[PDB]
RNA sequence: GUCCAGCGUCGCUGGAC
């Protein structure tokens, strides 16, 4: 179960610390590029709702 | 034997010569260049986008380096620089092997001699470049072409290019040691600029018998360009001036007689070859094709395991659209096999892929997600919704709708049938195909709402494209989805509710309250009615059977308040019970959601006991209904033919009881006795015994759990003004389920829950309405006996047949009000003809 | 043979005894 606490102690902006829920997608995408190297690489993320979605490369 | 690994990255690169599907193309090629010049020698394969022309050259060129013929490294295009010369990179690639093979010889006194000899031809040619990239002539080189060289005492004078490079390549082949060196360019198919400089040098240098040229590419992209390049040379200023019709189409021709002399005389004819699509190396499954593939779907699964690629796309097919194995699922195969093989894979490995890590099922949306990316670009020209996190129930709505109005048919549309001309809407029909299959998945009776919403949606509107010029059609169009409101949409009833202004809005010629599906009774109370009419009265209605008659209503706000009685709205209605079930409190709140509310207002195109329990009886077994529903529903498939074939007969139903009850409104039949006698509760009788027809026919033919159809061997028609075709269909399903000792529940499920209905279980007898026919009393009397079976209550008691089969009583299950109400424009001039 | 039923703009077709 994620766990999700919401009176954090320095009480953040939106309480997002790391890996808030795409954590899940996140451990599919990086394990898909370790099985990759073991010819194109390229990969993509599509923009999904008009998201920034730069804090999901960095 | 051509095995093929899903599991690979299928790079052009990785190709080796076990997974290489064109064996035998390539021999035939490899043993023609070798035949070539042992007695203009420029060869050219051909193929459409993404037919593997790359991995094919590399083949042809890694065969050849294992009557001696050296092969150069493959140059492609496009990835040179731009203002590079292709005669500048031939010779780097050629001096790269010629001072290679140099530092190979042992003899000292043959080194120096040879390499010198050589070193002497490139300056003589690094001097010739000044003519390939200039602008304009300079006298300062004028005197340079007019010089002796002792050099081969050159015949031509001047500096002569041709010649220069000539002498180049017979040096190279004395150092090399072969008869002959192949130069071999890659395809020019994502550029329009790279392609004129190949051609342009293969016809003025590549000349000598020492060359031999392979080209690569497709026809219509060298044809479109040589064409753009013809026009060049006409004068502009001619081209404003004489622009008369006869003048334009004598260039034309023109043109195009020196776009094939140009094309046909650079590569010859009996040279061209064009490579194989996925068809013909497989063929049909019944004909003979000349070769044999097979595919892998599991890591180091065993070659013995593999399946031909028929199989392998068969079954995602079947399962993943849900279709019958028939004729109907062997043409999305025979027209997925004729695409580029790129996209085949692509299609092929993301599908099987996503299986194998779903196992760690909803098999139609890993094809969903497959499908979708790859056929992305062909869905944005026709205007679908891009969205993927609102893949939303009523999202498809729309898209079928819009889908056949650019498909400029809607006879057939509804079908998602990939007959459409264009290659477009062909790619975009198996994807709606796919989201229809996949938004099912054993709905809880959201397959009867998207049957109303997804196809009846399309062919209403066949009523204005009947009398119904371009101005318009995007008028109506629009505005109709608006006021109809397909794609934002609350219940399959509220639908239905705007349905009845659409029917009413043009009546039938003969002004009378029977239309498609559709029912009038009157609420004003007409003067003098001959008979035993009366008016229709909202209060004689009994209990129990009063909601089935509740959900019948609805009032149209059109200068009159008008009450129809709908099938629509009966099995609008049937969506919003079977919606949800956690509590018996909203299944009585859809029985007046749409009373003493809901009120429609004209279509903008007109241009012109304590009583507080008696429901509750019923309550309980619309109740245990819906745990029957959520019991078997979960486990059927529905089809997205069913919904396209299940409308196709229902309208077809009901347009001819429309036209075959206008002029039979005569007296004498508030009783209903015998047949040619029209009364209100029995037109609206056939409307709902129409929608049980229809769902038999088709379900019986196209499922997924009915693997062999259970019907007789004969003509199929529809009950229009009796009941005998409808029970003799029921008969010979009777026997045959039984005689394979199949039950109605998992070889017939979509009829079985429907037919122990309780909403419509009150309209399938009306009181009246149910012909007397001493002859055809056989008939109903197996009718309903048969009934009787395929739902095990028999709540009949046997005794409620007497009072309405004998020509007072308490009824439940059955209206006795509809007899006795009128319609309007019901003229009673003439009476019962005799017989 | 007569009847019921069905499709077409009366013509045509289906079923039973
Ligand atoms: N023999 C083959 N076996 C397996 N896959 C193949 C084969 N030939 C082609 N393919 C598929 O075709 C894809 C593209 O191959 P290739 O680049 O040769 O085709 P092309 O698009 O017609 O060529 P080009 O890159 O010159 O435009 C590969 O990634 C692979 O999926």
């Amino acid at each position: 179960k994620i766990i999700i606490n919401l009176f954090a102690p320095n009480l953040p902006g939106s309480t997002k610390e790391d890996d808030l829920i795409q954590k899940s997608l996140r451990d599919q995408l990086v394990e898909s590029i370790r099985n990759s190297i073991a010819g194109r690489n390229v990969f993509f993320v599509d923009g999904t709702r008009g998201a920034g979605k730069t804090t999901f490369i960095n | 034997k051509i095995i093929i690994n899903l599991f690979a990255p299928n790079l052009p690169g990785s190709t080796k010569e076990d997974d290489l599907i064109q064996k035998s193309l390539r021999d035939q090629l490899v043993e023609s260049i070798r035949n070539s010049i042992a007695y203009r020698n420029v060869f050219f394969v051909d193929g459409t986008r993404g037919a593997g022309k790359t991995t094919f050259i590399n083949s042809v060129v890694k065969s050849l380096n294992s009557v001696n013929i050296k092969c150069l490294p493959t140059i492609d295009p496009t990835k040179l620089p731009r203002h590079e010369p292709i005669l500048v990179t031939v010779t780097a690639r050629l001096n790269k092997m010629v001072s290679d093979k140099l530092k190979g010889y042992w003899a000292s006194n043959d080194y120096r001699k040879q390499k010198e000899q050589w070193q002497n031809h490139l300056a003589q040619l690094q001097r010739g470049l000044h003519l390939l990239t200039d602008k304009e002539y300079k006298p300062e080189y004028f005197s340079d072409a007019l010089k002796l060289d002792a050099q081969l005492d050159y015949s031509i004078g001047g500096q002569d290019l041709s010649e220069i490079f000539e002498e180049l390549v017979k040096r190279a082949c004395e150092i090399l040691d072969c008869k002959a060196i192949l130069i071999t360019f890659d395809d020019i198919d994502t550029q329009f600029d790279a392609g004129w400089d190949v051609l342009e040098s293969i016809r003025k240098f590549f000349n000598s018998r020492k060359l031999v040229v392979v080209a690569t590419g497709d026809l219509r992209l060298y044809s479109q360009l040589i064409r753009g390049k013809q026009y060049e040379n006409y004068s502009k200023t001619l081209l404003e001036q004489e622009k008369e019709s006869v003048r334009l189409a004598e260039r034309g021709y023109m043109v195009e007689h020196l776009e094939q002399q140009y094309l046909l005389k650079l590569f010859p004819v009996q040279k061209r070859i064009q490579l194989k699509t996925m068809l013909q190396l497989v063929g049909e499954k019944g004909k003979a094709g000349k070769e044999e593939i097979k595919v892998k779907t599991e890591p180091g699964m065993q070659d013995i395991d593999a399946i031909d690629v028929r199989q392998a796309i068969g079954d995602a097919v079947r399962e993943g659209l849900n279709l019958r194995e028939g004729s109907d699922a062997d043409m999305y195969v025979n027209e997925l096999l004729k695409q580029p093989v790129r996209l085949l894979m692509q299609v092929l490995q993301d599908f099987y892929t996503k299986k194998y890590h779903a196992t760690s099922l909803s098999v139609p949306n890993l094809l969903r997600n497959a499908l979708y990316g790859s056929m992305l670009s062909s869905i944005y020209r026709a205007g679908l919704n891009y969205e993927q996190h609102r893949f939303g129930m009523d999202s498809l709505c729309k898209d079928i709708f819009t889908y056949v109005k650019q498909d400029r048919d809607f006879n057939t549309g509804f079908y998602l049938r990939p007959q459409s001309e264009s290659e477009a809407l062909r790619n975009c029909s198996i994807y709606l195909a796919s989201q229809v299959s996949e938004n099912c998945q054993g709905s809880l009776s959201k397959f009867l709402q998207m049957l109303l919403v997804g196809c009846g949606s399309v062919s209403i509107f066949n009523q204005f494209v009947t009398e119904l010029d371009r101005e318009k059609f995007e008028q109506l169009i629009s505005e109709y989805v608006a006021y109809m409101s397909v794609g934002r949409i609350e219940s399959a009833s509220h639908w239905a509710n705007r349905c009845c202004a659409v029917v009413a809005n043009s009546p039938n010629d003969e002004k009378i309250g029977v239309f498609l599906g559709m029912v009038q009774l009157n609420r004003k109370s007409r003067q003098h009615m001959p008979g035993g009419y009366k008016k229709f009265n909202i209060d004689t209605e009994n209990g129990l059977a009063k909601a089935a008659m509740a959900s019948s209503l609805s009032t149209v706000a059109s200068n009159n308040l008008m009450d129809f009685c709908s099938v629509f709205n009966l099995i609008g209605a049937i969506a919003d019970i079977s919606a949800c079930r956690c509590e018996r409190s909203a299944i009585t709140n859809a029985f007046n959601k749409v009373i003493a509310q809901t009120t429609c207002i004209v279509p903008p195109w007109s241009e012109a006991q304590d009583d507080a329990t008696e429901f509750s009886d019923a309550i309980t077994k619309v109740e245990q209904w819906l745990k029957n529903v959520n019991e078997i529903e979960i486990g059927i498939r529905p089809s997205a033919l069913l919904i396209g074939k299940v409308w196709s007969r229902f309208y077809f139903n009901l347009n001819n009881v429309a036209d075959q009850h206008k002029t039979r409104l005569y007296r004498n039949a508030e009783h209903g006795r015998m047949a040619s006698q029209s009364n209100a509760a029995k037109i609206m009788r056939f409307n709902v015994l129409a929608f049980l027809h229809a769902v038999l026919v088709e379900e019986s033919l196209y499922h997924s759990v009915s693997d062999r159809e259970y019907i007789g061997e004969g003509l199929r028609l529809n009950p229009v003004t009796s009941v005998d075709e409808f029970e003799k269909k029921i008969k010979i399903i009777g026997e045959k389920l039984k005689a394979d000792n199949k039950t109605w529940k998992n070889t017939h499920p979509l009829f079985f829950l429907l037919i122990s209905c309780p909403i419509l279980h009150p309209f399938i007898f009306p009181v009246g309405g149910i012909n007397c026919s001493v002859k055809a009393l056989n008939k109903e009397t197996s009718f309903n006996k048969l009934i009787d079976e395929i739902v095990g209550d028999k709540l009949l008691s046997d005794e409620e047949w007497d009072y309405l089969t004998k020509n007072q009583q308490i009824f439940q299950n059955t209206i006795t009000s509809l007899n006795s109400s009128t319609i309007v424009g019901a003229s009673y001039d003439k009476d019962t003809p005799a017989r």
